[PDB]
RNA sequence: AAAUUGAAGAGUUUGAUCAUGGCUCAGAUUGAACGCUGGCGGCAGGCCUAACACAUGCAAGUCGAACGGUAACAGGAAGAAGCUUGCUUCUUUGCUGACGAGUGGCGGACGGGUGAGUAAUGUCUGGGAAACUGCCUGAUGGAGGGGGAUAACUACUGGAAACGGUAGCUAAUACCGCAUAACGUCGCAAGACCAAAGAGGGGGACCUUCGGGCCUCUUGCCAUCGGAUGUGCCCAGAUGGGAUUAGCUAGUAGGUGGGGUAACGGCUCACCUAGGCGACGAUCCCUAGCUGGUCUGAGAGGAUGACCAGCCACACUGGAACUGAGACACGGUCCAGACUCCUACGGGAGGCAGCAGUGGGGAAUAUUGCACAAUGGGCGCAAGCCUGAUGCAGCCAUGCCGCGUGUAUGAAGAAGGCCUUCGGGUUGUAAAGUACUUUCAGCGGGGAGGAAGGGAGUAAAGUUAAUACCUUUGCUCAUUGACGUUACCCGCAGAAGAAGCACCGGCUAACUCCGUGCCAGCAGCCGCGGUAAUACGGAGGGUGCAAGCGUUAAUCGGAAUUACUGGGCGUAAAGCGCACGCAGGCGGUUUGUUAAGUCAGAUGUGAAAUCCCCGGGCUCAACCUGGGAACUGCAUCUGAUACUGG
């Protein structure tokens, strides 16, 4: 870049691209794990990987790397079908 | 952006006296008034009727020392202005600072006030007005300012003054060298041989 | 965020302020939300100069609206003049 | 405050959804003659119970489908 | 009170006529150019062409009151000394006023440029419902206790440069757990789950580890529900042409369910139904940013979309997402392309449709200027710093408006020129002479306003333990203008420095002589030129304009010559060679009904500017400005039911 700032602000905007993809990734992953259950028939696997998925989703939603709406969905559509089915 | 050459010309060529000249003399002595200029003067016009309309608008510009452009923008307000526009038309030219000056006698001529106008001779309320073509309103009070009040033309040219019909509109004060614009003249205060319609018919077409 | 604040008008080297609600990031002399008043600099003081409709600046302040440097003064002068 | 259209069933085809006209007169913007015009309309029609031809009143709502920001509010005639 | 209360015709077909019909002229208008000419000023305008390519500067920073900090300069200091004993230079140490580089915050999504693309994820009008929204704002509570890092820096090392490699090492409002957790999210509920950060100013007992504790106020941080502003989304109507384009369509149209977004949605995927669009013009092709408005017209229209303002789209070309409240980013990132620059040959760098400026294209369009003083934007508690936004200045008669280039007197009316029947006429009061004025330009002298604020003190209130600090409001003191030699006023010198352009056969205001001889030439249209040419060219005279005047280009007008208002088809251009007939247009007469068309009223909206009316301010005018009227339109509701439609 030209600017003195805007510099800058491609490095950080690289550190931030870095942080936030690894913590995206891990809150993927702890939503995909309720999925499989899902697709597996377990209530309690599935039950208790909503657990552990609930409190991140939220989190993140707090941080900013997601909106709470986008975190509720996951939460309403998945609490959704784990119900539907034990 | 203004006409500087031979004024008797001018009178001549619209077969009429357009008070170019002081009038301490008559004008037949100083010129053939009867007679257009030129090598074909004797020759008569057998005029069209364009013709005649240009010629009357060419006499009221002349009278009043006016270019086209800013008689055509008189006959634009004149128009736009409530009430018949060919009186509007001579309202406008009469209100006109360097006219005011000369009818109030501080000039001998029109050409002579708008010199005192333009020189800061002249002042509106108290105040200098030096653009000629101010238009003047009701209860406005011109004066000759204290320095311009010893030039011997202004004596000469209220002496004049004097001699000529005096304008109902306009009080003088020739001692003090200030009037006053008492009110816009009407119709019937000046001349009748101005064929305004005329104008206002050259400038509809 | 919405500002109160002086757009200028007028001619060159004679300023005419039309006092103005805007988005702060609108260009000066460009969208406004609602017009409130207007400042001339050069007026005469024989007869008027500065008019503002108080009741909508205040209205606009009650909702957060910001004010300028230049607006504040006048609202401080035309308080002290009646 | 219901504002509402009215309009005959053209096609019935779709399942839950229906076309419906709406036609009126509109005075020419130049030559002043009275014109027909037409504005086809995509409806959610639910349960389906207008059938072609009838006479439908329907209203303006959210968005239902690419096509489909009105739905069904009743059956005014049918069967012609 | 006023505020669309306005409308012209001429030349040219014929021997002549009337009609038909085209061509041409008088008018307004222009971002103009060229030819001749050219004094001043105010206001405006200024690449219409190559969305061609761009050297150089500048156009986005700022905060030490988040943070470790010193390298510059500035003081200060135990202690070195300049020592001529209070003046001091340097060795030192961030002690502090500040501040390069670094982390961090907020801004680089605004402001500014362009109109390529787009006949619709556009614009205009009017409505909807499923949403987010930094800074600013109201409400109610949090702001507890911890942890591992890292740039800077240090050491070693690679590069010509750009910029790197190792290992050390450290701070925070950087970053992450843990606790706390509802008027929040999920859930019928029971329950389950989510955050944060400090930094400053001043200080009374009180005292220590002299850091501060603690007291106090400012400010920032977190949560949730609001306000305001911004933005996303959906529907209807309108918004160019072409049928020498008639059929178009597989995410296509809909349904179910999963996924997805901030949010509704074929947004996406699977499955199912077989739809959806189209002669009321789809599809395809050509062209184009839309609007307020602008020009023209009496109007209805026609033409148009510089300058100002609103929306959209783009940022070398094609594609992409990252950061962020906001971007698929105008001076950010990545890939590919076209192109250019640097190189020590191995490798690097860049994108003026920001402001100046350059090459190129063109009939043609400006200075590589001054200033943040004013308005406004970014950051900051502030002071302030940044701001080619903006305010100004330069260039160009490009346009509009204003003024000047003198005023008065001046006759047998000179000389010269021109015509003349030689009598005289004209140029012409024109010139010379005579007085007289001095705007503007020149030169000196003086001197408003655009300035509000901000800075020291002071005093009072709200604060508080407090007279601190903070903040508000009065007071005094000293100050802030790029323009600038400002506007304007006074003085000096002298008419002194300031007039050209086109035209004069009819249309069309203005006529004669000489030269030429169907030549040389003119020409908007008719038409001029072979011996008297007011038409060519010169002259004298005249007409029209005037710092301009002509020519060319260009829109509308006149053109009732695309005729809705407002025309025609026997012989002038125009009835299909004839009939049947789908779609379409139109449809006799009565009643009832409906209330879409139509009509009425009410309400909202129709941005501001512009136009118009009455006022106000610059000496006037252009110009600036207050208020009004107007926006003849759209939409919702409620009525009326004669006519049209059902
Ligand atoms: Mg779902
Ligand atoms: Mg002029
Ligand atoms: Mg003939
Ligand atoms: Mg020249
Ligand atoms: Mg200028
Ligand atoms: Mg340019
Ligand atoms: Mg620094
Ligand atoms: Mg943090
Ligand atoms: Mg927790
Ligand atoms: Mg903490
Ligand atoms: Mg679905
Ligand atoms: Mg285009
Ligand atoms: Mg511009
Ligand atoms: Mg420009
Ligand atoms: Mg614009
Ligand atoms: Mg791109
Ligand atoms: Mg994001
Ligand atoms: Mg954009
Ligand atoms: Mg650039
Ligand atoms: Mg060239
Ligand atoms: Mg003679
Ligand atoms: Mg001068
Ligand atoms: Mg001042
Ligand atoms: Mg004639
Ligand atoms: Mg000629
Ligand atoms: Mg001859
Ligand atoms: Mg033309
Ligand atoms: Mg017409
Ligand atoms: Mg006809
Ligand atoms: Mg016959
Ligand atoms: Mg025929
Ligand atoms: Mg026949
Ligand atoms: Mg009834
Ligand atoms: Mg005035
Ligand atoms: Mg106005
Ligand atoms: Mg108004
Ligand atoms: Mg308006
Ligand atoms: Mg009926």
């Amino acid at each position: 870049a030209n600017i003195k700032s805007a510099k800058k602000r491609a490095i950080q905007s690289e550190k931030a691209r870095k942080h936030n993809a690894s913590r995206r990734s891990m809150m993927r992953t702890f939503i995909k794990k309720v999925y499989a259950a899902i697709e597996a028939g377990d209530k309690a696997a599935a039950q208790k990987a909503f657990n552990e998925m609930q409190p991140i989703v939220d989190r993140q939603a707090a941080k900013g790397l997601i909106h709470k709406n986008k975190a509720a969905r996951h939460k309403a559509n998945l609490t959704a079908q784990i119900n539907k089915l034990a | 952006a203004r006409y500087l050459g031979p004024k008797l010309k001018l009178s001549r060529r619209e077969g009429t006296d357009l008070f170019l000249k002081s009038g301490v003399r008559a004008i037949d002595t100083k010129c053939k008034i009867e007679q257009a200029p030129g090598q074909h003067g004797a020759r008569k016009p057998r005029l069209s009727d364009y013709g005649v309309q240009l010629r009357e608008k060419q006499k009221v510009r002349r009278i009043y020392g006016v270019l086209e452009r800013q008689f055509r923008n008189y006959y634009k307000e004149a128009a736009r202005l409530k009430g018949n526009t060919g009186e509007n038309l001579l309202a406008l030219l009469e209100g006109r600072l360097d006219n005011v000056v000369y009818r109030m006698g501080f000039g001998a001529t029109r050409a002579e006030a708008r010199q005192l106008v333009s020189h800061k001779a002249i002042m509106v309320n108290g105040r200098v007005v030096n653009i000629a073509s101010y238009q003047v309103s009701p209860n406005d009070v011109v004066s000759i300012r204290e320095k311009a009040k010893k030039q011997s033309r202004v004596k000469a040219a209220l002496e004049l003054a004097e001699q000529r019909e005096k304008p109902t509109w306009l009080e003088v004060d020739a001692g003090k060298m200030e009037g006053t614009f008492k009110r816009k003249p009407e119709r019937s205060d000046l001349s009748a041989d101005i064929n305004e319609h005329l104008i206002v018919e050259l400038y509809s077409k | 965020m919405v500002t109160i604040r002086l757009a200028r008008h007028g001619a060159k080297k004679r300023p005419f302020y039309q006092v103005v609600v805007a988005d702060s990031r609108n260009a000066r002399n460009g969208r406004f939300i609602e017009r409130v008043g207007f400042f001339n600099p050069i007026a005469s003081e024989k007869e008027e100069g500065t008019r503002l409709d108080l009741d909508r600046i205040a209205h606009w302040v009650g909702q957060g609206a910001t004010i300028s440097d230049r607006v504040a003064a006048l609202i401080k002068e035309v308080n002290k003049a009646a | 405050k219901i504002r509402t259209l009215q309009g005959r069933v053209v096609s019935d085809k779709m399942e839950k959804s229906i076309v419906v006209a709406i036609e009126r007169f509109v005075k020419h913007p130049i030559y002043g003659k009275f014109i027909k015009r037409t504005t086809k309309l995509h409806v959610h029609d639910e349960n389906n119970e207008c059938g072609i031809g009838d006479v439908v009143e329907i209203r303006e709502c959210r968005p239902l489908s690419k096509t489909k920001s009105w739905t069904l509010v009743r059956v005014v005639e049918k069967a012609v």
